[PDB]
C-alpha cells in the first residue's frame, strides 16, 4: 500500500492536474479500500575450466537479481486459492529463479552430427544429474507459471474489474455516457462496455448497488422510464410488485443451482475485460512459451526477459531508454532514410568503388542495384567505425578524388557521428527528466500540504507546524480511513457530519476537502 | 433569488457573454462585458 | 600494511599501493564518486548485457552455426558455436568488444538463404548491445555527474 | 536546454497570471481561485 | 584500441590460462575503454550544463 501511494502521489504531482486532483485523490482512496478488503478476505484466520567460471559467474548474477463432499472440496479450493493469492509474488520469483536454473543447465548443450543431415542436440555434462534436473526443473517451471495465473486471476483481476465497473457507473450516471450521449465507435472499451449494461449483475465488484436505480430516476423524465430500463436491464413492474407482493423460494443447493445462477452475458463480459488487461496477457504468453519449453528446451530462454518486468533497477533503467522511444524510433527512421539518400547519390555516381570481390575473374558489384546497394550500406556503412569509407574502394588517383571524400567525411559526420550522438542524447536526457521529476514530486510534498495547498512557511509559524499539519490535520492516510469509515457505516448510523460528507461523495461535489483554508487560518485570532 | 429563476438564460448565453477587465477612465479596474459569436468561439477551438 | 608486506616478498605486490591515490587525492575520490553515485545501475546494466547476449547466443547456436567458423585451414575447423558455453564465451567476448557487434568478427552473410535474418540479426545486436546499453551506460555516469 | 525552456514556461503559467502578472497564491486564498481568475477574469481568448 | 589490448595482443583460446585471459581483457575493455572516456565525455557534457 505504501508503494501504491508513492505512485499515486507521483502521478498526481507530475502528470495530474490541479481542478482533478481531489477527483484523483478519491478515486485512489476507493481503490486502496477494495484493495484492502480483497486483503482482509485473502488472510488467513593455476588452470580454469570454462564449466567452473560458468558455475561461480552465475552465483553472482543471481546475487544481483535477490539483493534487487461437495463442501470439504469448496473448503480446500478456498484455502488453495487464498495460499496462491498469499503467495504470488513469491510464486513469481520462483519463476524466476527456476527460469535461471533452467538457462544455466542450457549453457551446457552440444550440438553433433553423431549420436550423443540431421543433427543431434545434447546435454553434455561429467556430473550426469544435470538432465534429469532439467526434466524436473521444467515440469516444476510449468507448473509455478500456471499457478501465478492462477494467483493473478484470484488476487489482481478483481481489481480491475471493480475499476471497470466504477467508472461505467459514473459514466452512467454523471454523463449520460448510453443516455444522453453514445461512445464514438472507436472507443473500443465503451462499445465492449454495452455488453454489461442489462446484466443482472453489473454492479459485482464495485460496492455501490444502487447504480441503476440512480441512473434510471436521473435520466429518466428525458429518456422515458421504458427506455432506460430496457437499456439497464432493470423491470419496473418488478420493483413495483416486488413491494407488493413477493415470495422466497430458497432453490436446492447443488451444482444445478450453480449452473443455472450464471450470467454468461456478465461473465462473458467480464473475460474481454481480463483478455485485454496487459498483465494478464503477459502472464499467458509467460505460460505459452513455458509449455513451448517442453517441445524445445531453447524456448526457456524467453523467460530470461522476465528480469526486465521483476527486477525494480533494471525496470527503472529500462525506463530510462523507453522514456524517449518514439524519438529513438523517429531518430532510428531518419538514418534510414539519410543512408538512402547516400545509397542514391552513390548507386547514380560512384558504382566501380563498390567491388567487394578480390578475384579479377569474379566481381562482386554491392552497388549495381539500388536494393543490394542499400541493403550494403545500412549494413556495412552504419556499423563500421568510420562510415562506409571504411570498406569501399580507395579513392586516391581517381577523376572523383575530392568528390568521393566529401562524400565519405559527409557520411562519417552526419551518420556516425551526429545520428548517433542524438540516441545517446535522448538516452541521457531521459535519465536527467526522470530525476527531475522525481526532485519535483519531493519539493511538492515539502514545501506545500497535498489538500489545502497552503505553503510550509505559514504553518512554520509555529514550531515544527507544517510537520503537525501533515501529519495530524490534513493527513492523506486520514481522509481514505474517513471514507473507508464512512462507507461501512451504515446511513441510518451517520451523524450530521458525516451524512453532509456522505450527500456530498455520493454527488461526487468535492467542495467538502479544505482548499487554501484550514483550522488554523479560520481561528488564527482565537488560537493565537 | 432573481438569479436562480434565470438560470435558464444564464446557461443558455454563458459560452457567449464574453467578460474582461481594464484599467479605466476611472482610474480603477473595471469589469467590460459584451457578445462573443458561435463561428469565433468556433474557429478559436480549431486546433490550428 | 599487509601488502607493504607482501611487497617484500614479491616486489610488484607494491603496485597495489597505487590504488591509494583514490582514497588520497580529493579530486579523483571526488571523480570516482562521479562513478560509484550509480554503481548499483552500472552493475544491473552489465547484467542485463550478459543476458541479452546470452539470447543473441542462443538465437545463433540454434540458427547460425555455419558462420561461425574462425578457422583459416579447412583440413582443421574451428567452430565457436557448437556448443553454448563456447558461443556465449565467443559472443561476450568478442562481439562486445567488436565496433559494429559480432557481425565484424563473424563470417558474411552475402549469397546465402539466410542472408535477410542474419543482417536482422547483426544490426539488432549493434543496435541494442553496442549503442543502446554503453549509451546507457555513459548516460548513468553522466547523470552521477549532474 | 529545449526540455528546460518548456519546463519554465509551464512553471510560469502555472505559478502566475499572464495578463496581471499576480501570483498564484493571492488568488489561491479563495477554493480554486487562481483557476477562476485564469479561466474568467484574466482570460487571453476573451481579450482577443 | 576499438576492443582494447585484446585487439592487438594474441588470441587466448585453447591456452590453459584463457579464462584469466578473457577477464583480463573484458575488464580493461570495460574500465578503460568504456568507463574512464565514458568519465572524459562526461566532464565535457557537465561543463556545458
Ligand atoms: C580498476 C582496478 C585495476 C585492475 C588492475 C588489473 C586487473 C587484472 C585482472 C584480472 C585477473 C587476470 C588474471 C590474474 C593472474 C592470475 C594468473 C593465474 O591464475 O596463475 C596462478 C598462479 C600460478 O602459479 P605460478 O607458478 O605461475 O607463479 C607465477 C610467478 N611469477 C608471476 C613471478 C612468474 O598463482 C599465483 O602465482 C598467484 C599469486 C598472486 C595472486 C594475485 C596475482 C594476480 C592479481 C590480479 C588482480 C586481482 C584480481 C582483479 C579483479 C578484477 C578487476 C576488478
Ligand atoms: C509480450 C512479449 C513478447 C516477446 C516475444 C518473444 C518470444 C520469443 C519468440 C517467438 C516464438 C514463436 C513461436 C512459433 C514457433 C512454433 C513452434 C515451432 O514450430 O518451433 C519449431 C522449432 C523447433 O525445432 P525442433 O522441432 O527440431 O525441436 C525438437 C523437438 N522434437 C524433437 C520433438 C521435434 O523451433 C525452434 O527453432 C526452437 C529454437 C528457439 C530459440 C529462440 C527462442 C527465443 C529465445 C530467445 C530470444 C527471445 C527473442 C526476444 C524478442 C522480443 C524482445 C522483446
Ligand atoms: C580493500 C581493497 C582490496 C584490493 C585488493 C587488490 C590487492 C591485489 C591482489 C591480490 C593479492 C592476493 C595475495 C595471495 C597470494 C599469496 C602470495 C603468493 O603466493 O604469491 C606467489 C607469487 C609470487 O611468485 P614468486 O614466488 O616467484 O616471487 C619471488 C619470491 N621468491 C624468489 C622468494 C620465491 O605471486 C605473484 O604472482 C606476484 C605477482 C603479483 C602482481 C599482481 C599484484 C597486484 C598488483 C596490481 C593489480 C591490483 C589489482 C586490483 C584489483 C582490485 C581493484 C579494486
Ligand atoms: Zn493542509
Ligand atoms: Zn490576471
Amino acid at each position: 500500500v505504501k508503494e501504491s501511494k508513492r505512485q499515486f502521489i507521483f502521478d498526481v504531482v507530475n502528470e495530474g492536474g490541479e481542478s482533478e486532483k481531489m477527483e484523483m485523490f478519491v478515486s485512489f482512496c476507493e481503490d486502496t479500500i477494495f484493495e484492502m478488503q480483497i486483503a482482509a478476505q485473502i488472510s488467513e484466520p593455476r588452470r580454469l575450466t570454462a564449466r567452473e567460471a560458468a558455475t561461480a559467474v552465475a552465483a553472482l548474477l543471481w546475487a544481483l537479481v535477490t539483493r534487487a463432499f461437495w463442501g470439504e472440496l469448496e473448503v480446500q479450493r478456498v484455502k488453495f486459492l487464498n495460499y496462491l493469492s498469499r503467495n504470488f509474488y513469491t510464486l513469481r520469483f520462483l519463476a524466476l529463479f527456476l527460469a535461471f536454473a533452467i538457462n544455466f543447465i542450457l549453457l551446457f548443450y552440444k550440438v553433433s552430427d553423431s549420436p550423443p543431415n540431421m543433427v543431434y542436440y545434447f546435454l553434455e555434462e561429467s556430473t550426469g544429474y544435470m538432465e534429469p534436473a532439467l526434466r524436473c526443473l521444467s515440469l516444476l517451471h510449468t507448473l509455478v507459471a500456471f499457478l501465478c495465473i492462477i494467483g493473478y486471476n484470484c488476487l489482481k483481476v478483481p481489481l480491475v474489474i471493480f475499476k471497470r465497473e466504477k467508472e461505467l457507473a459514473r459514466k452512467l450516471e454523471f454523463d449520460g455516457l448510453y443516455i444522453t450521449e453514445q461512445p464514438e465507435d472507436d472507443d473500443v472499451k465503451g462499445q465492449w462496455d454495452r455488453l454489461v449494461l442489462n446484466t443482472p449483475s453489473f454492479p459485482s465488484n464495485y460496492w455501490d448497488k444502487f447504480v441503476k436505480r440512480k441512473v434510471l430516476d436521473k435520466h429518466g423524465d428525458i429518456f422515458g422510464r421504458e427506455r432506460i430500463a430496457e437499456l439497464l436491464g432493470m423491470d419496473l413492474a418488478s420493483l413495483e410488485i416486488t413491494a407488493h407482493n413477493e415470495r422466497k423460494p430458497d432453490p436446492p443447493p447443488g451444482l444445478l443451482t450453480w449452473i443455472m445462477s450464471i450470467d454468461v452475458k456478465y461473465q462473458i463480459w467480464k473475460f474481454g475485460v481480463i483478455f485485454t488487461d496487459n498483465s494478464f496477457l503477459y502472464l499467458g504468453w509467460y505460460m505459452v512459451m513455458s509449455l513451448l519449453g517442453h517441445y524445445n528446451n531453447f524456448f526457456f530462454a524467453a523467460h530470461l526477459l522476465d528480469i526486465a518486468m521483476g527486477v525494480k533497477t533494471l525496470r527503472t533503467i529500462l525506463s530510462s531508454v523507453t522514456h524517449n522511444g518514439k524519438q529513438l524510433v523517429m531518430t532510428v527512421g531518419l538514418l534510414a532514410v539519410v543512408v538512402y539518400l547516400y545509397t542514391v547519390v552513390a548507386f547514380n555516381f560512384f558504382r566501380k568503388f563498390y567491388n567487394k570481390s578480390e578475384d579479377e575473374d569474379e566481381p562482386d558489384m554491392k552497388c549495381d542495384d539500388m536494393m543490394t546497394c542499400y541493403l550494403f550500406h545500412m549494413y556495412v556503412g552504419v556499423r563500421a567505425g568510420g562510415g562506409i569509407g571504411d570498406e569501399i574502394e580507395d579513392p586516391a588517383g581517381d577523376e572523383y578524388e575530392l568528390y568521393r571524400v566529401v562524400f565519405d567525411i559527409t557520411f562519417f559526420f552526419f551518420v556516425i557521428v551526429i545520428l548517433l550522438a542524438i540516441i545517446q542524447g535522448l538516452i541521457i536526457d531521459a535519465f536527467g527528466e526522470l530525476r527531475d521529476q522525481q526532485e519535483q514530486v519531493k519539493e511538492d510534498m515539502e514545501t506545500k500540504c497535498f489538500i489545502c495547498g497552503i505553503g510550509s512557511d505559514y504553518f512554520d509559524t509555529t514550531p515544527h507546524g507544517f510537520e503537525t499539519h501533515t501529519l495530524e490535520e490534513h493527513n492523506l492516510a486520514n481522509y481514505m480511513f474517513f471514507l473507508m469509515y464512512l462507507i461501512n457505516k451504515d446511513e441510518t448510523e451517520h451523524t450530521g457530519q458525516e451524512s453532509y460528507v456522505w450527500k456530498m461523495y455520493q454527488e461526487r461535489c468535492w467542495d467538502f476537502f479544505p482548499a487554501g483554508d484550514c483550522f488554523r487560518k479560520q481561528y488564527e485570532d482565537q488560537l493565537s | 433569488n432573481f438569479l436562480e429563476l434565470a438560470e435558464s438564460i444564464l446557461e443558455y448565453f454563458r459560452p457567449y457573454l464574453g467578460r474582461i477587465e481594464i484599467m479605466g477612465a476611472s482610474r480603477r479596474i473595471e469589469r467590460i462585458y459584451f457578445e462573443i459569436s458561435e463561428t469565433n468561439r468556433a474557429q478559436w477551438e480549431m486546433p490550428q
